């Protein structure tokens, strides 16, 4: 299973078979024999396993990371507070890599299924990619290899100033 | 162990390394002032021992 909201998937619409030839579809036969000889024995092996995994049911949790003071709340030089603001940002920055991948999975998953209509029926997924990319580029692009929170902050302040100077004229 | 230990040790290390860094910069500022002004316990340079001045009455009065 998986969450169908994280990974949206249009319902399948298979036309019902319309066989108007006298001959037998050889696909539909090896599909029966495949179910009896391959699918059926395997499902027993899996049902056996999941009855063991039910007897030894174990649990694990997603770790919670409360929020710590931002970098903006750190006096210059106080490495004790910079360190925690830096660790948090690195955690945040990493979750943003995986958000981008998820948005990319959708766009790739849509391109395949729409097939010859991707130029039309993949607009919404291409729009989220185009939007979530602009945000990503506005946060993390050009930081460099030694990227950190302080550089992320410096890049934002330099951009908030270049836009304030847009209206200071207009 | 959990992440706590490595995290809070790294906090403990960073504090030690940070306090040391400020002491080292403070010693240079201190040594610069004591040496140039001679008003501190360091860089005291010798002056003649006054205990060997002869305080007795002399053969002459004007002394």
């Amino acid at each position: 299973s998986w969450d169908k909201d994280v990974y949206p998937e249009p319902p399948s619409r298979t036309p019902a078979p319309s066989p108007q030839t006298s001959l037998p579809n050889p696909i539909t036969y090896l599909t029966k024999a495949y179910d009896l000889v391959v699918d059926w024995p395997v499902t027993l092996v899996r049902e056996f396993i999941e009855r063991q995994h039910a007897k030894n049911r174990t649990y694990y949790y997603h770790r919670q990371y409360r929020r710590v003071p931002d970098i903006t709340e750190c006096k210059e030089g106080d490495v004790l507070c910079i360190y925690e603001a830096e660790m948090q940002w690195r955690r945040d920055f990493k979750v943003d890599q995986e958000i981008m991948n998820i948005i990319q999975e959708r766009l790739k998953a849509c391109q395949q299924r729409e097939g010859e209509n991707y130029q039309q029926n993949c607009a919404k997924e291409l729009e989220q990619f185009t939007k979530v990319t602009k945000a990503y580029q506005d946060r993390y692009l050009d930081l460099g290899a030694y990227y950190s929170a302080r550089k992320c902050l410096a890049k934002q302040k330099q951009r908030m100033l270049e836009e304030r100077k847009a209206a200071r004229q207009e | 162990d959990g992440p706590e230990k490595n995290y809070e040790k790294t906090l403990a290390i960073l504090q030690i390394e940070s306090e040391k860094a400020e002491l080292r910069l403070k010693e240079q500022e201190v040594r610069r002032l004591m040496r140039a002004r001679g008003d501190g316990p360091w860089y005291q340079f010798p002056t003649p021992e006054k205990e060997f001045i002869d305080h007795s009455p002399k053969a002459t009065p004007d002394n």
